């Protein structure tokens, strides 16, 4: 196994404040492929025009 | 096959595996490397079993080091010098010790060279190098990677990837370029 550094030494953790509605918001950005959103390259080969 | 300090105690091959031994010695046209005090060897490696009578010689293994490269320095001090170190009941109680040798160093250093081959099933890609392997083969035939083919190369632009190596044309083919260091030896069908 791989060593990743020090345990942290803090006996405590930071305290999360849970709020979700602050977070939904409508900022839409669908897909377009046309402009070739989201697209892998081919992994087996590749290709010109 | 030789049962002297050097396979006892030094350096040993594996016997299951095929194996070379070169001898050779650096001119002075090369000068990176440079030369020790002197030529350093153990003589003896061996245990004293906790009874203070009983002597078993630690003999070392193919791919390994002597247990004494621990107590014998990198280079030997002096011809004969000896070296002990106690041991913990854990490590199995008594002591161990180890004697060193010397050669006097010589003009031009003198080296060697152990090498070690596998033969692989499917695996096999430590291969030598050459020129026809490469450039300019500019005609029949390649073969490249994973893939085969009779292939006409020319210096071609410049489309493609870049990144990975072969260029498509719609179909199975490959029309071509990629792979060279870096340019495009764009291929034809036969
Ligand atoms: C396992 C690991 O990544 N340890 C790193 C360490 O290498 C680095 O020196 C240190 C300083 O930021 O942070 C931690
Ligand atoms: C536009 C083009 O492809 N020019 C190439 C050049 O890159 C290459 O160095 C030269 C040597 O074969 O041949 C020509």
């Amino acid at each position: 196994y791989v060593d990743v550094g020090p345990d942290s030494v803090k006996s405590a953790c930071i305290e999360v404040d849970i709020q979700q509605t602050f977070f939904d918001k409508t900022w839409p950005r669908p897909i377009d492929v046309s402009k070739a959103d989201g697209i892998i390259y081919p992994q087996g080969r590749t290709y010109s025009n | 096959s030789s049962a002297g300090p050097i396979s006892q105690f030094n350096y040993k091959q594996s016997f299951s595996n095929p194996t070379c031994l070169i001898l050779a010695t650096v001119p002075h046209n090369l000068t990176t490397i440079t030369k020790p005090l002197k030529y350093s060897y153990i003589n003896k490696c061996s245990r004293l079993l906790s009874d203070d009578r009983t002597e078993v010689p630690q003999l070392v293994n193919a791919n390994q080091y002597s247990p004494c490269v621990s107590i014998v320095p990198s280079t030997v001090w002096e011809d004969g010098d000896y070296y002990r170190k106690q041991l913990s009941p854990l490590e199995g109680g008594g002591w161990l010790v180890a004697s060193g040798s010397t050669v006097a160093m010589t003009e031009q250093l003198q080296m060697g060279f152990g090498i070690t081959v596998q033969y692989g099933t499917d695996t096999n890609s430590v291969c030598p190098k050459l020129k026809i392997a490469s450039q300019l083969g500019n005609c029949v035939e390649y073969s490249l990677y994973g893939v085969s083919g009779r292939g006409v190369f020319q210096n071609c632009t410049a489309v493609g990837v870049r990144q990975q190596r072969f260029v498509y044309d719609a179909y199975q083919n490959l029309v071509g370029y990629y792979s060279d260091d870096g340019n495009y030896y764009c291929l034809r069908a036969c």
